[PDB]
C-alpha cells in the first residue's frame, strides 16, 4: 500500500491513503530519502488519513511524498547474533560492523505476558554494595529502579552494578541506552571490549547494545527502549537465559512520549504530560518481567525532573519496581556516596522470612536510628548539639557513624577519587552494621567511617588517623 | 559559674538566633519558589481548562 | 505560482501562516518580500506555518514568500573568524560582507558512537582554579552555572583569551578557534567583549554570533545551533574549536516564548515538554572524534544563569543531565572578594581528568586533597589544614582577562603545595604571587620551557624550582 | 503569627506540649493532694 | 486606506479594511468621536482584518465605524518645546496649556541603535551627588534602579538629578509616569513648578513629562514608557546630549505588558506573565544606550512583587540594570538626605578597570569601614572607638544639600564634582579630620567646606 | 450479590488512585474538559457512586453487608491533594499510615492520633 | 454629582473583591482570556478607572471633592493576591485590620505598622 504525505509538524506525519490503510503500529518507509525513515501509524484520523511518529528527522518532507506500508510493525532482528553489537532503534547496526546476520526478526510491539506466566521466586542478588546490600537489597529476576535528580550518581550506580554483577553473570546481558549521552555510550561500548565483554573477532560476546541517545527526534527515543525490550525478551523466551537488562535512562521514555502528546492532537495531563502516560508505561514495563520460560533482572536508572519525587512520571514508575534505590542530592552534598537515601530506599525481599533475621534485625535498626536522627535535626540545627540528652547524643552520634559507613568507594569511581574500589560481602556488611549498632566503636571518630569497606577498613582509618 | 553562666547563655542564644536567621532566608527562598510554581499551575489548569472547549 | 511561492494569510505571534509553497519542505528557509528569512515549521493540508526570523512589523497579509529550496543553514568556513555576525550568518560589524563558500544546516545530527575517542587532550583555560581542579579537555561540555554577575562570561572570555598562546605558535595540533554566542545579552555588552577580544588580539581567531535582547525570539533561538555549525566545521576538518552560548537560559525564555505563542501546553515553570530536547540535540555536537574522522574536536562552554542559587531548578537540572560537569559560582564567594568564584566542592569535571597535563597533575592532585581536608575541617593538627586551607584559597583567586600559562600555574601551585607559604600571613599570599610570577618570569624562562616541552616535573625540575622558591621566599617581604 | 511554634507541630511544637502537660500534671498531682 | 470596526472586545478592537492593510504597530483613528481614539495594530488575522489595541476607552464604538489608517506607528511631537509640557502616550497635551508647537514628530516604535553605534568602553556620568558619585556611580547609556518609594525623599532625587545633568552636562530630562496615579502626578508637576526645574513662564524648563495614567487602558500604559523613551531618543540622536529618562515605574511597564497579552488571548507564561516579558523589556531598554552622538541614562524605579526578588519582573528588570540606589528609611530617620543606602546601593562599573583604581579603592574603603561600625554597633576595644568615630564622619559627609531644596530649607545646594568627593572621602579614610567634630561633615559639600563649619 | 443474599463480604480497592487515574485518562482522551490536575470535573462522584453501595442491610433485606476498605497513596505525605480529600470526604473514616512512624519501628505504621472510625466502639465485642 | 458642585462626597465601597468576583463572572461566561485566577485582563483597569474618579478639585472647579473608601477582604491575610494587589497599587494607602489584633483586646483592630496613609499630616489639623 502507498500512500502521500499531507501534513508534517515536528515529529508526526500526517498520511493519506488511497487504498490499503495501514493498521496502527505499523512502520512505513517514506520514498525519496538518503537514509530509512520509517514512521510507526498511531493514530487513524478519518478519511483514510493516519497520523504516525517519526523514528528519524523529519527536514526535507515535501506534502505529497510517497509512502510504502511494510506491513508489519517496526521489526528488529533477533538472535545470538546481536550480541557484541551496537543497533538503533530501528534494528540497523551502528557499530560499522556490517549487517547482523540473524535468522528471525521479532516487532518491538509485542504482548506482555500473561498471568499464568509468572514467576514468584525472590532470591537475594548481593550487589557488594553496603546500603543496597543492607537496606533494600536486589532480587534475581526482580525489577531495579534507580531513582535521582540530575548528577547524583545514577549512571556511575548502574556502571558499578555492570561492573559487579554482569561481568560475574552467567546468561546474557542486554544494555539499552535511552535518550542519554552519546559519549557514555561511546565510553561503555570501549570499554566492555576492553574487558573482553564484547569480543569483535568471535562469537564469545555476551552483552548487546541497543542505543538512542539524547540527541535522537523522541520518536527514536520513545521506541529504543522497546527495541532494547525486544531482544532481551527473545533471550528470555526463545533461549531460556537468563537475561540482564539495564536501561539508562529509561524517564525519558515517557518525556519523549510528552514531546509527541501535544502534536498527537490530546489534552495535556498535569505537568503537561500525555494523559497516557500511567497506560503506555504500564505497557512498557510489563513486557520487562520474570516469565516461567525465563528471567529478566533488570536495573532501570529513573530521572527525577528538578529533583520532585512526585513529579508524575517517577511516582508512576514506583509502582513498576521489586527494588527502588532513590538517590538523594542532600545526601550527595554531604560527601556520602552512593548517595543512597536509606529511609527512601526500599525492597520487597527485605523480609524476615527471605534475608535472615539477623539481617533483618541490622537493616531495621540502622533505619530506626536514621529516623531518630532524622528527628533529631531541627532542635540540633537551632538549639545545638548541647541541649540534647545523653542518649540522644549517643544516637546523634551513632546515627552520623552509619551514615559515614553506608558510603563506600566504587571501582568505576577509581578514576576521579584515587580510592580504590571496595566490594563487601553481604555478610561483612551485616557484621560491621551490626557492631556499629551494638557500641563497640563508640570510640572511633566518625571520619573513620567515610568512605571504606568491610569495618576492619574503619579500625585501620581509626588506628591511622590517632 | 554564674558570671560563666549567663555569658555562655548569652553566645548560645545569640548563635540560636544566627540558625534561626539562617533556616528563614532559605525557607523564604523555598516560600517564594513554592508560591511561583502555585500560580503557575493553577495557571496551566486555566489555560487547558479553556483550551478543551 | 503556488508551488514555489505563497501569500502570508496572517502574520502574529512571531509566526506567519502563508497559502501556497507546495513543494516547500519542512524545516526550509524562506524568504519573504520584505527581505526577512524564515523557516517552514508546520506543513499542513492547507497553508505553511512559518518562523520568522526577524519582526513580524515587516510582514503584512498578502505578501508573497518565495522558497530557497535550501533546509536553514549558515555560512561557515575560515572566512568568519575575526566578524561578528548575527543568528544567520550576516556580518553586523560593517566590514562587507563574509566571504564563504561553504554553507551548513543548523540542525545536523550530532555524531554517533562510533565516530568519537574519549577526551584525551587538554583545554586550557588559563585560570588557575579551572585548570587545576575542574580540568577540561577537547571534545568536553563543561557548563558554567551560576547567579548574575558571579562571573560567568569572565571566565569565557578569559578562555578565548587565553588560547591566544597557542594560536600564535607553530603547532598546528595545539590551535583553538573559538565561537562565542550571545543569546539575550545587551547589545553594549557584546560590543564592549568585542572591544575586549581586539584588545587582547583574540579576535582573529574568534568567530562571534549575536542575537541580543532586542532581537526577535527565532534568532535567540536559532543563533546556538548556528554558532554550533561554524564549530562542527572546524570539527570536521580536522581543527578544534571551543564555543560558548552565553547563555542557555535566555534561549530557553526565548523558545518557551515561541512555544507559548503556538499554544503549545506549558509544563513545569510553562516551559515546553520539549525544553530539554532542545539543549540537548545542541550539546550533543560538542565531541572529540577519532582520527578516521580527522581527529577534531569541538569543545562547549554553556553558561545557565540560575536565580537565588537553586540548581535544582528545570532548564539548570536539564542541563546538567546533559553536560560532563559544571563549575558552580557563588554569590557568597563572589561578594567576599573569592574571585574567580568557583565552588570547589560542587564543580566537577567528569572526563576532563584525563586531559590534564602531568606536571599540572602532580601539583593538582596534592591541591585537591589539602582543598578537601581544609573544607572537611573548617588542636595543633588540625589547625595546619585551616592555614594551608587559607593559602591555597588565595592562591586559588585571579585577576580579570590575564589567563595564565599551565607552565606558570604549575609553578604557583608548586609554590603553594608544597608548603613555602605558611609562614606568610594570608592578607600577603596574593602580594607574593604576582612578584613571584614576575621572578620566574623574567630569569628562568629556561625551567619554565623545559616544563613546558616535558609536560611534567622532573627530579631536575623539582629540584630547580625547589631553589627558585626557597632563594625568592628569603629575600622577600 | 501568635503561638505559631505549637501551630506548626514540628520538633518544637511536640516538647512544648509535653512541657505544658509536664508542668500541669505536676501541679495537679500537687493540687489534688491539698484538697 | 479606510477600514471598518468589525469587533469591540473590551480593548481590543478588530478592524476590517478593503484597501492597503495597514503593518503591526500602526496607529489608526477612529472616526466620528469627540475625543481622539487610537488604535495600534497588534495581529493580521486574515481575511483584511486586523486586531488592535485601543490606547482609550472603547465605550460608544460602533460596528462598521470607520477608521483611518494613520500610515505610521504612534507620532509624538519631538523638541525642546515638549520641555516643561505634559502629553500623554499619543502626544497630545495634557496640560491645557496649548498645543506642543514642535517642528518634527517620531515614532515610539524603533529600532534600538545598530552594533557599530555603539560605545566600546564604559564611562561614568557624574550627578554631584556624592554618595551616588562614590560608592554606586551611575554609567553613561546605563540603567539604574531606584529602590524606596515615598517618605524617602524619591521626587526630591529624582529633581536633583535633572537639575545636576542639566547644570554639569547640558543635558535634559524625559518622566515617563507609568501607571501614574493622577493625584500624584499633580503632586510631581507642582513640585517640579515650584522647584523650578519647570518654567511656565520662560523656555528655561529643563524636563519634559509623559504620563499614562493609572485610568488607561493597558495599551497605553504599555506605550508610554517607548512615548518617553521616543522624546528622549531625539534629544539624544539630534542634539548629541547625554539624555535622562526616568521611568516610574517599570513594574507597571511589565504589569501593562502582561495585561495586553493577556486581552490579546496569549498563553500566559511563569507566574501569569506575558510570554513576550523578556522580548518587550528587551525592546524598550535596548534603546537606552550610549551611541556615537549622545546617550540616554534611564532611572527606573523598581517595585518587587512580593519582595521576592526572582519573580519574573525583578529578574528581568534586573537583567538589563547597571546600577542601584535603595533609599532607606532607616538612612532617612537617622538624618541624612539623599537617603541613599550606601552599603545597599551597587554599581557594575565600581571596577578598578572602569573608574580606576583611586577610586575603587577609596568606595571600597568607605564601604569597608561602613560594615565595621555597623559590625561595632552591633556589639554597643583599643581603635575600634576611632573606627566608630570615622565611621561616623563619613556617614555625615555623605550626606548632601540640594539645590532643589533652597528654597524651602535656605541652604544652598552643592553640586560636588568627582574629583573632589574621591578626595574628600580619601582625607576622611587617612586621617586627615580625626580633630573636627562630628557635625562638621553634615550637610556639606566638599571637604573645604566641612573644615569651614568646623572653624564656627 | 454477596451482600443481597444475607452473606457477608468485604471488598478491598488497591488502590483508587490509579482508578482516577485511569478515568481520567479516558476522560480527556474523550475530549472531555479537564478540572483539578486535570481530572474531570466528577472524579468525586467516580468514588461516591462506588464507595456508597458498601451498606449492611436490615432484615427486610437479607440482613447481608458489604465492608469496603479503600485504598489511597499519598504524595509526600499529602493528604490535602484532590483524590485524597474526596475519599476521605467520603467513607467512613480513615486508616493514616506514615512513614516516619514505619521507620522509628511502628509496624503497622498507623498514625492513632489521625486514624477515625465513625463506627467506633458501636462495633466491637464488649470484651475488646 | 457632589464632587462637581463644590460639595464633598465619602463613597464606601464594601466591598471591591465581590465585584472583582461578579466581573470576572461575565467575563468567563463571555469567553474572553482568563489570567492569574481566571481573572481577566483588565480588572486591574476595572478598578483604577474606579478608584480614579475620587479626586480633590481646584478652586476653579468648585473645589469640591470625592473621598474613596474602598474595602477588601483578604483571604488568611494574603496581601499578594491578584486583587488585593491591585487596589493596593491603586490606592493611596491602606488601613490594615488583623484578628490577633482583634483577639488581643485591640479595637479597632488596625494594625499601625502595616497601615499607612500616603496623604500623610498634610491630611490633619495642626492640633493632630
Ligand atoms: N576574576 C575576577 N576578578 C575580579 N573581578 C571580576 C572577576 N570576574 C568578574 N569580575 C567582575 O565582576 C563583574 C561581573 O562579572 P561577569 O559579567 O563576567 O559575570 P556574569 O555572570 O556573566 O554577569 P551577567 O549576569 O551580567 O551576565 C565583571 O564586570 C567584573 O568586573
Ligand atoms: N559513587 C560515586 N562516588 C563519587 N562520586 C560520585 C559517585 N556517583 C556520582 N558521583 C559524582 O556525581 C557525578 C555525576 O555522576 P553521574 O552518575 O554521571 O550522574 P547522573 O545521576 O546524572 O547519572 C559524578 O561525576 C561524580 O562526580
Ligand atoms: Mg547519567
Ligand atoms: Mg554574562
Amino acid at each position: 500500500a502507498t500512500g502521500r504525505i499531507v501534513a508534517v509538524i515536528g515529529a508526526v506525519v500526517d498520511v493519506q491513503f488511497d487504498e490499503g490503510l495501514p493498521p496502527i503500529l505499523n512502520a512505513l518507509e517514506v520514498q525519496g530519502r538518503e537514509t530509512r525513515l520509517v514512521l510507526e501509524v498511531a493514530q487513524h484520523l478519518g478519511e483514510s488519513t493516519v497520523r504516525t511518529i517519526a523514528m528519524d528527522g523529519t527536514e526535507g518532507l515535501v506534502r505529497g511524498q510517497k509512502v510504502l506500508d511494510s506491513g508489519a510493525p517496526i521489526k528488529i532482528p533477533v538472535g545470538p547474533e546481536t550480541l557484541g553489537r551496537i543497533m538503533n532503534v530501528i534494528g540497523e547496526p551502528i557499530d560499522e560492523r556490517g549487517p547482523i546476520k540473524t535468522k528471525q526478526f521479532a516487532p518491538i510491539h509485542a504482548e506482555a505476558p500473561e498471568f499464568m506466566e509468572m514467576s514468584v521466586e525472590q532470591e537475594i542478588l548481593v550487589t557488594g554494595i553496603k546500603v543496597v546490600d543492607l537496606l533494600a537489597p536486589y532480587a534475581k529476576g526482580g525489577k531495579i529502579g534507580l531513582f535521582g535528580g540530575a548528577g547524583v550518581g545514577k549512571t556511575v550506580l548502574i556502571m558499578e552494578l555492570i561492573n559487579n554483577v554482569a561481568k560475574a553473570h552467567g546468561g546474557y546481558s542486554v544494555f539499552a541506552g535511552v535518550g542519554e549521552r552519546t559519549r557514555e555510550g561511546n565510553d561503555l561500548y570501549h570499554e566492555m571490549i576492553e574487558s573482553g565483554v564484547i569480543n569483535l573477532k568471535d562469537a564469545t560476546s555476551k552483552v548487546a547494545l541497543v542505543y538512542g541517545q539524547m540527541n535522537e527526534p523522541p520518536g527514536a527515543r520513545a521506541r529504543v527502549a522497546l527495541t532494547g525490550l525486544t531482544v532481551a525478551e527473545y533471550f528470555r523466551d526463545q533461549e531460556g537465559q537468563d537475561v540482564l537488562l539495564f536501561i539508562d535512562n529509561i524517564f525519558r521514555f515517557t518525556q519523549a512520549g510528552s514531546e509527541v502528546s501535544a502534536l498527537l492532537g490530546r489534552i495535556p495531563s498535569a505537568v503537561g504530560y500525555q494523559p497516557t502516560l500511567a497506560t503506555d508505561m504500564g505497557t512498557m514495563q510489563e513486557r520487562i518481567t520474570t516469565t516461567k520460560k525465563g528471567s529478566i533482572t533488570s536495573v532501570q536508572a529513573i530521572y527525577v525532573p528538578a529533583d520532585d519525587l512526585t513529579d508524575p512520571a517517577p511516582a508512576t514508575t514506583f509502582a513498576h519496581l521489586d527494588a527502588t534505590t532513590v538517590l538523594s542530592r542532600a545526601i550527595a552534598e554531604l560527601g556520602i556516596y552512593p548517595a543512597v537515601d536509606p529511609l527512601d530506599s526500599t525492597s520487597r525481599i527485605m523480609d524476615p522470612n527471605i534475608v535472615g533475621s539477623e539481617h533483618y534485625d541490622v537493616a531495621r535498626g540502622v533505619q530506626k536510628i536514621l529516623q531518630d536522627y532524622k528527628s533529631l535535626q531541627d532542635i540540633i540545627a537551632i538549639l545545638g548539639m548541647d541541649e540534647l540528652s545523653e542518649e540522644d547524643k549517643l544516637t546523634v552520634s551513632r546515627a552520623r557513624k552509619i551514615q559515614r559507613f553506608l558510603s563506600q568507594p566504587f571501582q568505576v569511581a577509581e578514576v576521579f577519587t584515587g580510592h580504590m574500589g571496595k566490594l563487601v560481602p553481604l555478610k561483612e556488611t551485616i557484621k560491621g552494621f551490626q557492631q556499629i549498632l551494638a557500641g563497640e566503636y563508640d570510640h572511633l571518630p566518625e571520619q573513620a567511617f567515610y568512605m571504606v569497606g568491610p569495618i576492619e577498613e574503619a579500625v585501620a582509618k581509626a588506628d591511622k588517623l590517632a | 559559674s554564674t558570671t560563666s553562666e549567663q555569658s555562655a547563655r548569652m553566645t548560645a542564644m545569640d548563635n540560636a538566633s544566627k540558625n534561626a536567621s539562617e533556616m528563614i532566608d532559605k525557607l523564604t527562598l523555598t516560600f517564594n519558589r513554592t508560591r511561583q510554581a502555585v500560580i503557575t499551575k493553577e495557571l496551566i489548569e486555566i489555560i487547558s481548562g479553556a483550551a478543551a472547549l | 505560482d503556488l508551488e514555489e511561492t505563497g501569500r502570508v494569510l496572517s502574520i502574529g505571534d512571531g509566526i506567519a501562516r502563508v497559502h501556497g509553497l507546495r513543494n516547500v519542505q519542512a524545516e526550509e528557509m524562506v524568504e519573504f518580500s520584505s527581505g526577512l528569512k524564515g523557516m517552514s515549521l508546520n506543513l499542513e493540508p492547507d497553508n505553511v506555518g512559518v518562523v520568522v526570523f526577524g519582526n513580524d512589523k515587516l510582514i503584512k497579509e498578502g505578501d508573497i514568500v518565495k522558497r530557497t529550496g535550501a533546509i536553514v543553514d549558515v555560512p561557515v568556513g575560515e572566512e568568519l573568524l575575526g566578524r561578528v555576525v548575527d543568528a544567520l550568518g550576516n556580518a553586523i560589524d560593517g566590514k562587507g560582507p563574509i566571504g564563504s563558500k561553504t554553507r551548513r544546516r543548523v540542525g545536523l545530527k550530532a555524531p554517533g558512537i562510533i565516530p568519537r575517542i574519549s577526551v584525551r587532550e587538554p583545554m586550557q583555560t588559563g585560570i588557575k582554579a579551572v585548570d587545576s581542579l575542574v580540568p577540561i579537555g577537547r571534545g568536553q561540555r563543561e557548563l558554567i552555572i551560576g547567579d548574575r554577575q558571579t562571573g560567568k562570561t569572565s571566565i569565557a572570555i578569559d578562555t578565548i583569551i587565553n588560547q591566544k598562546r597557542f594560536n600564535d605558535g607553530s603547532d598546528e595540533k595545539k590551535k583553538l578557534y573559538c565561537i562565542y554566542v550571545a543569546i539575550g545579552q545587551k547589545r553594549s555588552t557584546v560590543a564592549q567583549l568585542v572591544k575586549r577580544l581586539t584588545d587582547a588580539d583574540a579576535m582573529k581567531y574568534t568567530i562571534v554570533v549575536s542575537a541580543t535582547a532586542s532581537d526577535a525570539a527565532p534568532l535567540q533561538y536559532l543563533a546556538p545551533y548556528s554558532g554550533c555549525s561554524m564549530g562542527e566545521y572546524f570539527r570536521d576538518n580536522g581543527k578544534h574549536a571551543l564555543i560558548i552560548y552565553d547563555d542557555l537560559s535566555k534561549q530557553a525564555v526565548a523558545y518557551r516564548q515561541m512555544s507559548l505563542l503556538l499554544r503549545r501546553p506549558p509544563g513545569r515553570e510553562a516551559y515546553p515538554g520539549d525544553v530539554f530536547y532542545l539543549h540537548s540535540r545542541l550539546l550533543e555536537r560538542a565531541a572529540k572524534m577519532n582520527d578516521a574522522f580527522g581527529g577534531g574536536s569541538l569543545t562547549a562552554l554553556p553558561v545557565i544563569e540560575t536565580q537565588a542559587g537553586d540548581v535544582s531548578a528545570y532548564i539548570p537540572t536539564n542541563v546538567i543531565s546533559i553536560t560532563d560537569g559544571q563549575i558552580f559560582l557563588e554569590t557568597e564567594l563572589f561578594y567576599k572578594g573569592i574571585r574567580p568564584a568557583i565552588n570547589v566542592g560542587l564543580s566537577v569535571s567528569r572526563v576532563g581528568s584525563a586531559a590534564q597535563t602531568r606536571a599540572m597533575k602532580q601539583v593538582a592532585g596534592t591541591m585537591k586533597l589539602e582543598l578537601a581536608q581544609y573544607r572537611e575541617v573548617a588542636d595543633a593538627a588540625t589547625q595546619q589544614l585551616l592555614s594551608r586551607g587559607v593559602r591555597l584559597t588565595e592562591l586559588l583567586k585571579q585577576g580579570q582577562y590575564s589567563p595564565m600559562a599551565i607552565e606558570e600555574q604549575v609553578a604557583v601551585i608548586y609554590a603553594g603545595v608544597r608548603g613555602y607559604l605558611d609562614k606568610l600571613e594570608p592578607s600577603k599570599i596574593t602580594k607574593f604571587e604576582n612578584a613571584f610570577l614576575s621572578h620566574v618570569v623574567s630569569q628562568h624562562q629556561a625551567l619554565l620551557g623545559t616544563i613546558r616541552a616535558d609536560g611534567k616535573i622532573s627530579e631536575q625540575s623539582d629540584a630547580k624550582l625547589k631553589e627558585i622558591v626557597t632563594n625568592f621566599l628569603a629575600g622577600f617581604e | 503569627g501568635a503561638g505559631s511554634i505549637r501551630e506548626a507541630g514540628g520538633a518544637f511544637g511536640k516538647r512544648e506540649q509535653a512541657e505544658e502537660e509536664r508542668y500541669f500534671r505536676a501541679q495537679s498531682r500537687e493540687q489534688l493532694a491539698a484538697l
